[PDB]
């Protein structure tokens, strides 16, 4: 999309990730599984909830009876009343249709941005320790157990702790 | 022209008498005097819905 991640360099979504909108997939000796990034997902839920409530709650009306009744010699004001009713209809129909179109595009872009930013955060943490193998995936140059995975998903990855082990494996494999 | 077998006609009028005011009817004929009036307090808004939808 606008940020190139959803339906972009990350081609498809995950049906096996049920606890959030954005997240991770890992695999090591101990197995594999899916986990949502709770921080980014909760921000998106807060933003989208606010976006929905704003579109609805900013419409506050007063008590009003639209209808009017006119006799056979009041045709001009009857048509004037019809013009007012039709004019509001056209304004509200046009604005409502376009607001939905424009906000849907921005919402899909917003989700695309979040997935893009999540990938970039991980890439900035891992640096040389992992290889970008495409499709939003990193393949480590050092074994990364469940505890190591939790550090990445929590943003507490210790690059120097594995930097030398990754360096040796990176330098051999590239020789 | 006959409408409901009547070649005559009858016009209907109404007025709102403010509290404490007086209304006088005087005639030498042709007057359909009031018998029941209505003391009332108007609201603001609402209208008349014309429909077969049930209450
Ligand atoms: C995850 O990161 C937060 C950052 O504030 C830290 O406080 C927390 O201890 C980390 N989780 C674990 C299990 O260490």
């Amino acid at each position: 999309g606008l940020f190139g991640a959803i339906a972009g360099f990350i081609e498809g979504g995950w049906t096996g990730m049920v606890d959030g909108w954005y997240g991770y997939h890992h695999q090591n000796e101990q197995g594999s599984g899916y986990a949502a990034d709770l921080k980014s997902t909760q921000n998106a839920i807060d933003g989208i909830t606010n976006k929905v409530n704003s579109v609805i709650e900013k419409m506050n009306t007063q008590f009003t009876a639209v209808g009017k009744e006119f006799n056979h010699l009041e045709k001009r004001i009857e048509n004037l009343n019809k013009k007012v009713d039709d004019g509001f209809l056209d304004i509200w129909t046009y604005n409502a249709e376009l607001l939905v179109l424009l906000e849907n595009e921005r919402t899909l872009d917003y989700h695309d941005s979040n997935v893009k930013n999540l990938y970039e955060k991980v890439r900035s943490q891992l640096k040389n320790n992992a290889k970008e193998i495409g499709n939003g995936c990193f393949e480590f140059y050092h074994k990364c157990d469940n505890t190591c995975m939790e550090s990445v998903k929590n943003g507490t990855y210790d690059y120097p702790k594995y930097s030398e082990e990754a360096k040796l494996n990176r330098e051999e494999i590239d020789s | 022209p006959k409408v409901r077998d009547q070649e005559g006609r009858m016009n209907y009028y109404w007025t709102l008498v403010e509290p404490g005011d007086k209304i006088t009817f005087e005639a030498t004929g042709n007057l359909v005097v009031p018998r029941y009036a209505f003391a009332m307090e108007r609201n603001a808004g609402s209208g008349i819905i014309i429909s077969d939808t049930p209450v």
